[PDB]
């Protein structure tokens, strides 16, 4: 997955 | 700080749900102050405008609303005249009177002042030649009975032929008689609403800058035709305005003929301030969209739009988003808007989207992703997440800090194998700068510091896992077992202040989601930024477990409040965690010089 903090 | 139940709830209360709603419409651009000012100085001045704003904001239904009100003088007969068997030109007489003038024509300075170059060139060498002379005859473009409402024409598709019009040819020959108008023709004496997005896909900015410059407008023509007629400039009259996003313009910002033709900024906010005014005017709105509306149902959907803008004090500007909830609400109501079919039409719209969420708890409840939710470790905490794709789902991200004796090295080992982004990259920088200026008393830190995410992502960006970071490294420096039932979210500053965070909603609930998935223990909860209070609009089920006792959030300022909570303990009253954690360092440093 592509994560965003 | 704890925030209680009471500080949490945010939603509007509800009394007498079922009573219907009768309320007036009100008036276009409601709370859209600045676009309306700019609008009517636009109006007052003649001058071109462009509507800037979010998509799905109802700016085109504002606009043509508005503009229906206007009042202008009757719009002028509108012509094509030829002024040869091969040029023609757009001439314009007073209402009503180019009947005459074509009653008078068909008679194969009369009292048509302004059409004298027509009468002028009709003349005479049928009779001086016996040469055949039918293509004489004045073409009508547009007419009408009263200026009000003005001509208001919108073409939301910006093809050459639609804004200039065409030439059709009857077999070749064409002739004045054959020019058919575009919309240009059609909004002369009033308004032409184009999309800025369709003159770029259209290719039409050019030529439609050579109108409005230079009077050029050029009836398309085609490949074919042995020649074709030629067509004298007019003088353009009409109010341009144009409408899109913010980002649409910025390929047309680019050219300083955009900045020089359209003056006049009229910028939507995406946000109102939440009023009961506003509520009132969204009741009126919706119930002139044809919608049964209950008080209750008034009062979700309010709600809905300011969670919508996460911020507890504003609401959610775009209307057809509201809209468009609503209609789906309707039919779980059987027809009726209330407050039950709009928290159930939210309800649907999650379960949708909620296959990727099934998978992740499903996978999380298996043990193939590795979370704690309860007990305590050392150097472990649980930060929080949005994955990057609508609707934009929290997840818990299990984060590890582990320490070694070492040359001061604070290493992101997501970072170092290229998942990291820039901003990422500086809150671990940020708190490498904590960390050496606040323990100065070895010198450089005694420690090299390896922080990792426990799951493998295809990229992480943002600031949001600092907090998470630097407790996990204090941890880790001190031997200071965590509780793993609070996640954590925060940016941090280097001097250790933390700094509000994006998608605060989501990241809370998403922990509580995985809570709930595994059982609640009662001492779950979350650990984020004071700064974010004022855009906490937590969903139901987080607020009911909250005053339950069963959920809890904590509210901070500074990383090291942050580790008080975690840790259970104070940094002073010493036996605090700050001499642990210099303990640890000291222990590492007498590793270290061997």
């Amino acid at each position: 997955e592509a994560v965003y903090a | 700080m704890r925030l209680s139940y009471e500080a949490l709830e945010w939603r509007t209360p509800i009394e007498n749900s079922t009573e219907p709603v009768s309320l007036p419409p009100p008036p276009p651009f409601f709370g859209q102050e600045r676009a309306r000012e700019a609008l009517e100085l636009a109006i007052r001045g003649g001058f071109h405008a462009y509507l800037v704003g979010p998509p799905s904001l109802g700016k085109h239904e504002a606009l043509l609303a508005y503009l229906s009100t206007q009042s202008v003088e009757t719009p002028p007969d509108l012509l094509y005249v030829p002024l040869s068997e091969r040029k023609v030109a757009v001439l314009t007489l007073p209402s009503g009177q180019e009947i005459h003038l074509a009653e008078a024509v068909e008679g194969l300075f009369q009292r048509f002042p302004q059409a004298r170059a027509y009468l002028e060139a009709l003349r005479a060498r049928y009779a001086e030649t016996g040469e055949p002379l039918a293509q004489w005859r004045p073409n009508l473009l547009t007419s009408s009975s009263s200026g009000t409402p003005p001509p208001i024409v919108y073409e939301p598709y910006a093809t050459a032929p639609r804004l200039f019009g065409r030439l059709d040819y009857l077999v070749w020959s064409t002739n004045v008689s054959l020019i058919r108008p575009g919309a240009v023709h059609r909004a002369q004496g009033g308004y032409l609403i184009l999309d800025a997005l369709s003159l770029k896909r259209e290719g039409t900015w050019e030529a439609f800058k050579r109108a409005l410059r230079n009077g050029q407008v050029e009836p398309v023509t085609e490949p074919q035709a042995p020649a074709g007629l030629e067509v004298e400039p007019f003088p353009i009259q009409m109010q341009v305005i144009l409408v899109g996003t913010p980002e649409a313009f910025e390929g047309l910002e680019e050219d300083p003929a955009f900045s020089e033709l359209f003056r006049i900024r009229a910028e939507f906010s995406p946000t109102l301030p939440a009023s009961p005014e506003n509520c009132t005017a969204l009741g009126g709105w919706l119930l002139a969209q044809g919608f049964q509306l209950t008080q209750g149902g008034l009062t979700r959907l309010y709600d809905e739009a300011r969670r919508m803008a996460e911020q507890r004090d504003r609401m959610d500007a775009r209307l057809v988003e509201i809209r468009a909830l609503a209609e789906e609400a309707a039919v779980l109501g059987g027809g009726l808007l209330t407050a039950e079919s709009v928290e159930q039409a939210i309800a649907a719209r999650e379960h949708r989207s909620f296959l990727s969420e099934e998978e992740f708890l499903r996978a999380v409840q298996e043990g193939v992703i590795r979370l704690r939710t309860t007990g305590r470790a050392v150097g472990e905490v649980n930060s929080l997440v949005v994955v990057e794709a609508a609707p934009y789902w929290g997840r818990p991200a299990r984060l590890t800090a582990r320490a070694a004796p070492g040359r001061d090295h604070l290493i992101s080992i997501d970072r170092e194998a290229g998942l990291g982004g820039q901003i990422f990259h500086k809150a671990v920088l940020t708190l490498a700068g904590y960390l050496r200026s606040r323990y100065i008393e070895h010198g450089s830190l005694p420690v090299t510091i390896s922080l990792a995410f426990e799951q493998n992502y295809v990229s992480i960006e943002g600031a949001s896992a600092g907090l998470a970071e630097l407790v996990a490294a204090l941890s880790a420096i001190g031997n200071l077992p965590l509780r793993q039932d609070l996640a954590v979210t925060g940016a941090v500053d280097q001097t250790g202040k933390v700094l509000a965070v994006g998608a605060i909603n989501a990241k809370v609930e998403g922990f509580f989601r995985v809570c709930k998935a595994l059982g609640l223990s009662g001492t779950q909860g979350v650990i984020l930024p004071e700064a974010n209070l004022a855009n906490l609009t937590l969903r139901a089920e987080v607020l009911e477990a909250v005053r339950a006792g069963q959920f809890h959030i904590y509210a901070v300022e500074t990383a090291e409040q942050a580790l008080e909570i975690l840790a259970g303990a104070r940094m002073e009253g010493f036996r605090g965690l700050q001499e642990k954690i210099r303990a640890g360092l000291e222990a590492f440093a007498r590793l270290e010089e061997g």
